[PDB]
RNA sequence: UUACAGGCAUUUAAUUCGAAGCAUAGCGAGCUAACGUUUAGCAGGUUUGCAUAAAUUAAAUAUAUUAAAAAAGCAAGACCGCAAAGGUUUCUGUAGCAAUAGAA
RNA sequence: AAUCGUACCGCAAACCAACACAGGUUAGUUAUUGUAAAGGCUGUAUAAAACCAGGAUAAAGGAACUCGGCAAAAUAGGUUAUGUUUUCGUACAAAACCACAACAAAAGUAGUGACUGUUUACCAAAAACACAAGACUCUGCUAACACUUAUAGUGGAAGUAUAGUGUCUGAUACCUGCCCAAAGGCAAAGCAAACGGCAGCUGUAACUCUAACGGCUCUAAGGUAGCAAAAUUCCAUGGCAUUUAAAUGAUGUCCCGCAUGAAUGGUAUAACAACUUCUUAACUGUCUCUAUUCUGGAUUAGGCGAACUUUAAAUGCUUGUGCAGAUGCAGGCUAGCUAACAAGGGACGAAGAGACCCUAUGCAGCUUUAGGGCAGGUUAUUAUUCAAUAAACUACCUUUUUUCUGGGACGGACGCUCUUAUUAAAGAAACAAGAGUGAGCAAUG
RNA sequence: GCCUAAAAUAGCUUAAUGCGUUGGAGUAAGGGUUAAAUCUGUAAAAACCUUGCAGAAAGCCUUAAAGUAAAAGCAGCUAUUCAUGCCCAUAAAAC
RNA sequence: AAAUACAUAGCUUAGCGGCUAAAGCACUGGUUUCAUAAGCCAGCUAUCAACAGUUCGAGUCUGUUUGUAUUUA
RNA sequence: AAUG
């Protein structure tokens, strides 16, 4: 069968799996945020907007 | 043992012999609840609860009981195995119902305490109880089927069921369809009781039991005619060990049964014992199933070590 | 199954529920608002026309 | 003997590039496998085992009964089949329309 | 009565596939007897090559094609008196009769699985798995067992031996024989529907042949019934019969069968099968043997505009030669120039540092009565009111498993002496040849 | 009114026997044959006194069957259901 | 063709360095019986595939030529 | 104590 369609977008799934509230809920996620602050990435999470 | 002559005869009452119209109906034998007077509708609202299916998964989310899940919606009934609440009050049987979670039948009983509203309860139906019968418990009750009394007031030879190991916890021992237990003798503070499996055990005299047997005598005449019949009940297929590959089971290799039969974790399963040799409960067991004395089981590897 | 809640338990918990009461005015009409002691959400329950202040309805 | 320049040797990533792999920590079940809760879908036909009513409708009208698709139901891992889900055989295509498709 | 959504695309040129991608994408509604309301959409310029693709028609023959009726064609549908087989519900044959326009496709024989189902996303859909059902064994409830650091907690199950866990057989019918010695495992000193096994020699009946019947050796026991040229047979295309003008085929039958055999089941079995095998009817461009023709591409013209590949090139044949098959070296020949359309002999043609084989300081996964360990459970011993030690069983961790060799494997060999050929100095190799030895003696000093 | 080796149904009794049965005491055999052996024991059997559990069968009465239960068959005790048989007293004008 | 075993009165079967021999069936003679079988008693087979070696002495230990199984190509 |  044709492959290459492994991404099926879903807004609710994206926020629950990779959101800021999720990253701040565990020690390992908090360490991930610090690593991205140290490298100086402009956007920290897929969930961020102004 | 099922035979095709049994279905052809169509003799035993209370069974539905499905005519062999299709391949999936040729060997099907079921129970006719209407002919027996057993209610097969929804349970009482105040004595039932709807719960999700677990499919043999624990709080860690991993499968611990294999070959489960994928059936119909599950509803549970609350059953009062100990009738100590209603000791003096007589009860009137309203209906005899069928429960897919057990092999016996349940009875709906209404009590009318003086100065209070009616009370409804579920009980394990004795062998010969129908709608309209009266059930009584506690001191001052006759020795008849459906009566619950302490072991100090039951004759030796009377079959009993729903026996309590502990004085007030509730009946736990004899519950399956068409099973019973008997009392052989009564000592100072214990009675010698023979269990359905053939074991002789000591039980405190202050425990309670119900006179009679369980209320389903057609359990062993059932034949599921299809694979899907047990799928609807919540059972999934299983694969033989010798059919798997080496990394899955000890029998995985191409050859069949290279080593003695065992569990998936390597334990011999054709006679090896699993009860603890030093189990604290050995003080209450006199003879195990098959006639083995308790001392023979308790002291078996100690002699070999010596 | 070690965790089951039967209808008798549901009714006992319902009867043992505590609330915090607050009077509010809307369009000149008085309403009673309540908050469950174990939650942070307020809701408008009833109006003074159907409730008698000072009792336990 | 001490210092300096050179050749050779020893040790430290030590002439340059290249594995399959081994160990520790984190990120993945929006694909797929099994399962949970909630929701929805499957034209039109055919064969078969059962099912009678607040008082089924007529005649008998006692007695004995009789006739009627008189049933807005259940059952089948049932059959021919539009959708739908598949992928049996053939041919086409082969950096292709497509890193697995098209027609029958 | 506040707050957020309201444009546009949404079977698609706007979403998921790197693309304006023949692929993927949920629900709700609408016209239509033999038809079909609303609404929506739209292609550079020609034609009288070969060849390719998708269709149509075809004289006479009708499987002669081919590994194989692959593909294509075909009255395909309904009702039947009678007969056969059944697990009694089914299933099959059948002269004939009945059809407005549309829709249309067999039966029998053998082998294997009962059946409907499930499977290697991307070369295997099956005889493999599952299945209803049979048997064996474990488990007295704080059950056995599984997850977990477990002292927790949870599943089993809120079930209770007519119940639950594990294992092997696999509907149904008729059946299912002997062995627990040795080496293990388990157990109540016993257990085979646990893991496994189930012989050989020799004499004998009127003529012959054969052996009904005897003798001997050994073992825990010596294969019973059934079936049998098999999905199992080396001699082999075994012998006989049916089938054809012609039979390594198919069916039936004969049978100690290299190496069949009874729950890793034996023998049968109605129905069912996009399974494998053979046959009958009909049908046909499969074929004798092809021909014509329609649609699209190729081919001609304008516009737009890729890719594999490339040491350098001005790049003939033939025999000889050579790292042993020459466009390029030697002899004999070859003289208008550049391309287009078409075919595919050669350029040891292009694509992917051969998968086969052998060689490594190799790597990985799996197995076990190869070595070592104890770090979970069970078991044994001891001690305090969830502990310590271990030549056991299960689980787990870690380590080892030469070289030579007319390729490797299989076989053989590896120390040390004497002798034979390569002459009469010494030395000199092959998995060349012919013989010894891993001691003896208290005297044989 | 009574009786029944008649049939069906339901309760009850135990002489003897068996044992992977309890405790006491005790020590080499037990069992079997024409004659032997296999087998069961000395790691404590059989025999003796006691404990527990279990199935089948019915000594004397007891004899034919003389009941004949239609034939097949039938006797441990008690009761129910039902069918016979005995005494005593009755009954039928048409079958 | 490689590799592991074996060739013993008429037939099964001891023996594997001190002489060249054991046991059972068969064969022969006697006894029992009206006679034949069974049963009893006494006897008999130089008892050692073929050739060349080792050793005082070999069926016995080492090689070759034959025959028979078993495994491999 | 099998047979004729
Ligand atoms: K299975
Ligand atoms: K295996
Ligand atoms: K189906
Ligand atoms: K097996
Ligand atoms: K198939
Ligand atoms: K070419
Ligand atoms: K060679
Ligand atoms: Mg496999
Ligand atoms: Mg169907
Ligand atoms: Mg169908
Ligand atoms: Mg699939
Ligand atoms: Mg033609
Ligand atoms: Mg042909
Ligand atoms: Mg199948
Ligand atoms: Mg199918
Ligand atoms: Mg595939
Ligand atoms: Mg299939
Ligand atoms: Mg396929
Ligand atoms: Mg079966
Ligand atoms: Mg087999
Ligand atoms: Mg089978
Ligand atoms: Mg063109
Ligand atoms: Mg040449
Ligand atoms: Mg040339
Ligand atoms: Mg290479
Ligand atoms: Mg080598
Ligand atoms: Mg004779």
């Amino acid at each position: 069968m044709k492959r290459g369609m492994t991404y099926q977008p879903s807004r609710k799934k994206r926020i629950n799996k990779h959101g800021m509230e999720k990253r701040l809920g565990t020690e390992d996620g908090r360490l991930t945020i610090l690593r991205r602050l140290e490298k100086g990435r402009w956007r920290l999470t897929v969930d961020m907007f102004r | 043992k099922y035979t095709y002559k049994f279905k052809q005869a169509r003799a035993v009452p209370g069974l539905v012999y499905w005519k062999p119209r299709t391949p999936g109906l040729r060997h099907k034998i079921s129970i006719d609840y209407d002919f027996l007077g057993v209610y097969t509708g929804a349970p009482h609202k105040d004595l039932s609860a709807a719960v999700p299916k677990l499919s043999g998964r624990n709080n860690h989310g991993r499968i611990t009981a294999r070959h489960r899940g994928g059936g119909m919606k599950k509803v549970l009934r609350q059953v009062d195995y100990s009738r100590e609440k209603v000791d003096g009050i007589p009860g009137v049987v309203e209906r005899v119902e069928k429960d897919p979670n057990r092999s016996g039948f349940l009875a709906l009983v209404k009590y009318q305490p003086e100065g209070q509203l009616p009370i409804f309860k579920y009980h394990l139906a004795p062998a010969e109880i129908k709608a309209g019968d009266v059930l009584l418990s506690g001191d001052g009750a006759p020795v008849q089927a459906g009566s619950t009394l302490p072991l100090r007031s039951i004759p030796l030879g009377t079959p009993i069921h729903n026996l309590e190991l502990t004085p007030g916890k509730g009946g736990q021992l004899a519950r399956a369809a068409n099973v019973s237990a008997v009392i052989q003798s009564k000592q100072l503070e214990n009675a010698i009781v023979k269990l359905p499996s053939g074991e002789i055990r000591l039980i405190n005299l202050d425990c309670r039991a119900t006179v009679g047997r369980v209320s389903n005598h057609l359990q062993r005449m059932i034949n599921y005619g299809k694979a899907g019949e047990r799928r609807k009940l919540g059972w999934r297929p299983s694969v033989r060990g010798i059919a798997k590959n080496p990394n899955d089971h000890p029998h995985g290799g191409r050859t069949n049964g290279g080593r003695p039969s065992c569990t998936p974790w390597g334990v011999y399963c054709k006679g090896q014992r699993t009860r603890r040799r030093n189990n604290y409960t050995n003080k209450f067991i006199i003879t195990r199933k098959g006639g083995q004395p308790i001392r023979k089981f308790a002291e078996a590897k100690k002699l070999k070590a010596r | 199954r070690k965790n089951i809640v039967w209808p008798e338990q549901l009714e006992e918990q319902k009867r043992n529920k505590q609330y915090e009461y607050q009077w509010v005015i809307s369009n000149g009409k008085k309403f009673i608002a309540r908050r469950e002691s174990t939650s942070t959400k307020w809701e408008i329950w009833k109006s003074i026309e159907k409730v008698t202040p000072g009792q336990k309805p």
